[PDB]
């Protein structure tokens, strides 16, 4: 048909995906440990005609880039929710048996006392089991988990948490529930003591707030809406041009 | 009258139709190859900035040949160019034509 | 879409960084040995449409060129390392640097951290440690179990009094570190700084010679934040933030009008 | 149709004008910033049906920097200073040539050289603060001195100099509160900061942005309405041309 009809349709599709990411960022404006995303645009292939004449084919959103900038800290009185001060993901065991990597720190205990996630209840690797005799839970800055036992001087150690850092956190695959899965472009899981060799430090009774810029998202909606309406006018104009021709020709 | 000028890799100044742009010496204008900023004056003067030079090194290199003959004496040729009806007549460079 | 949209976007982001800096100073209005910070604004690049000084015709040059700005941003957060006020306390294990210098503590990873916070204490082995996470203070000062009082000299010499012995026994010597550019230190939280490339070489010595400050026992250094200044800066930050939103809103209505008309 | 593109010049002119207005409001908190006003001028006129003059529209020809001194901000930092009058601080760029700034937010590098608080460019002439200094004093004439324990009288570590330009509006802004000398700016006039028309160095003070926030808000109102007015001419011309070919 008319090339302008479908070149402008690409802009409508490109902006629609752009708006979908902006709304997703605004929806997760209160999620703990959420990383905002932006839509990456790129032009389509250019065709050579009349043969040094290049015509574009439109635009598309080729990737959804996640920005893994560390968010602010929320001070909480809960003793089981923690934070990673720096680079590092908590490793949880999915029902399939593979390890999913998360940055949300809202944790709790199961019926047997194993440290699990506050949502679906997936255990945190390595397993930390809090004994019933414990009266307090302390998580050291290097993942050292210890409990205070009555009648015994000195906190006994019930486990040590480890975190995993990836060279390319943006290459992780989001699967919902604040969970990531390792991919080919993510790199290799670099596990170690949380606080040595580039790894961040565990901060107890603190939560990592969302890093979305709610002001930016509202401005991003302004330009996305106008460009979306700008492309629709070309389709309307092309529609009235083709209507004129077959009415005239 | 098409002033959609451009500079190729050799530095020769042409227009969008591919025609060579003449200069004050009645020859095609060839600018220095590694430019950094090109300014066209309101009279055809071409001032260029050599790449990496300080801002106080703008120098005029040529002047676009602007002609104001009698319009009744011009005819359009087979390639869209206006030429004198009488052959073998030169084009005087008028100093009153201005470029916006 | 519109240049004014992108220019005002930088102004909105710049003010948000400015407000967060102001809020951090007010949050640490009671932190001992906290240095207030100020956001440093700078303009972005200017698009050179017309070069100023470019030759206009002949014997004439442009007195000013068409150079469109691109907005502004916060480029630095400068720590003002001026000395704070002194709080008198009855504790004998909280000290203050009377002048330039930083206490040195041992971080868990092995590196030496530098602190202006003097709230120290002892651990189960008698070593002088910080009152927070418990990091030991370099060099180690072990207080013997036979001590009846603790005296920390102006020159940093720590001595303890023992019953049955005149001339209180010396148990160690504290050394503080100064930096040419203390504002170049990297604040890692917990009232601790790490040396950086622009911080400068750590110069260590006795606290009171070579320009180093003196150690004041039973004294704490209050934060240097000006609570009134932060409130006035919050007023300025709020209004400039809102006036950039007015420009974006106006551009939004302008493009809405063009879509309905053109 | 000429009216289509005559009004397009008006739309382009207002778009450039609004961009400069947004730049002024964005830099309402930048230290040592000079506001700018777009300069409008009508395009050439055509003598048609020859004694009938028709304009070609309008455009923005230049952006004029208004170099009026801003207000004073009092700070407790001992390295941020302000020029009380006419003059620029001169810094060394990575290219080796000297850039000129009005933002006086300075600091020290690892080696003690006085550098800018942003990228870290050194300030010309070099001032080096010894490690034994306990306080830094900058006089009203750029005389920088430091206090050394055990020695009466402040020793002098150097003297700052400032540069003045006859036409500061002709300087070429390159961002980062920096300017580059141009042909129309003039010849850089260095000298002692406080003599021969040069301003005075004010330590622990900063020069505020000189923008007028109320003026820019009103300028937005007048720029927006003229932008909308030229859109209706294009819309009306479109309706006229759509009417002629439909009717004929």
């Amino acid at each position: 048909m008319h090339p302008a009809l479908w070149v402008s349709k690409t802009g409508l599709d490109a902006q629609q995906t752009n708006i979908a990411t902006i709304s997703n960022n605004l929806a997760n404006a209160s999620t703990v440990g959420y990383k905002k995303s932006r839509a990456v645009f790129e032009d389509l292939f250019y065709q050579n005609i009349n043969q040094g004449l290049m015509l574009g084919a439109g635009s598309k959103v080729v990737a959804t880039q996640k920005v893994h900038t560390h968010g602010n800290a929320q001070t909480t009185t809960n003793a089981l929710d923690m934070m990673v001060e720096g680079d590092g993901f908590f490793q949880v065991t999915l029902p399939d048996g593979n390890i999913g990597y998360t940055r949300n720190g809202q944790f709790t205990l199961n019926g047997e006392g194993t440290l699990v996630t506050s949502g679906s209840g997936y255990p945190v690797e390595p397993e930390i089991v809090i004994p019933e005799d414990a009266i307090s839970i302390t998580v050291g800055t290097d993942g050292e988990v210890s409990v205070r036992v009555r009648g015994q001087q000195d906190n006994q150690v019930v486990g040590q948490l480890t975190i995993t850092d990836f060279v390319n956190p943006g290459g992780l695959e989001p699967i919902g529930q604040n969970l990531y899965l390792p991919t080919g472009a993510s790199g290799d899981p670099q596990e170690g003591v949380p606080g040595l060799d580039g790894l961040g430090e565990i901060r107890q009774s603190m939560l990592e707030a969302s890093n979305v810029n709610v002001t930016e998202e509202l401005v991003n909606m302004i330009e996305a809406q106008r460009v979306y309406e700008m492309n629709s006018k070309v389709i309307s104009s092309v529609d009235k041009m083709m209507s004129f021709v077959n009415q005239q020709l | 009258r098409n002033g959609n000028l451009k500079v190729d890799q050799n530095g020769m100044l042409t227009n969008a139709s591919g025609h060579l742009v003449l200069g004050e010496n009645d020859a095609p204008i060839t600018l220095p190859i590694p430019l950094s900023k090109i300014e066209i004056g309101r009279d055809g003067t071409i001032s260029v900035l050599p790449q990496g030079a300080p801002a106080e090194e703008f120098q005029a290199v040529d002047r676009i040949k602007l002609v104001k003959p009698n319009d009744q004496s011009l005819f359009k040729d087979t390639n869209g160019l206006f030429r004198h009806k009488t052959p073998n007549q030169p084009y005087e460079a008028d100093a009153t034509v201005s470029l916006q």
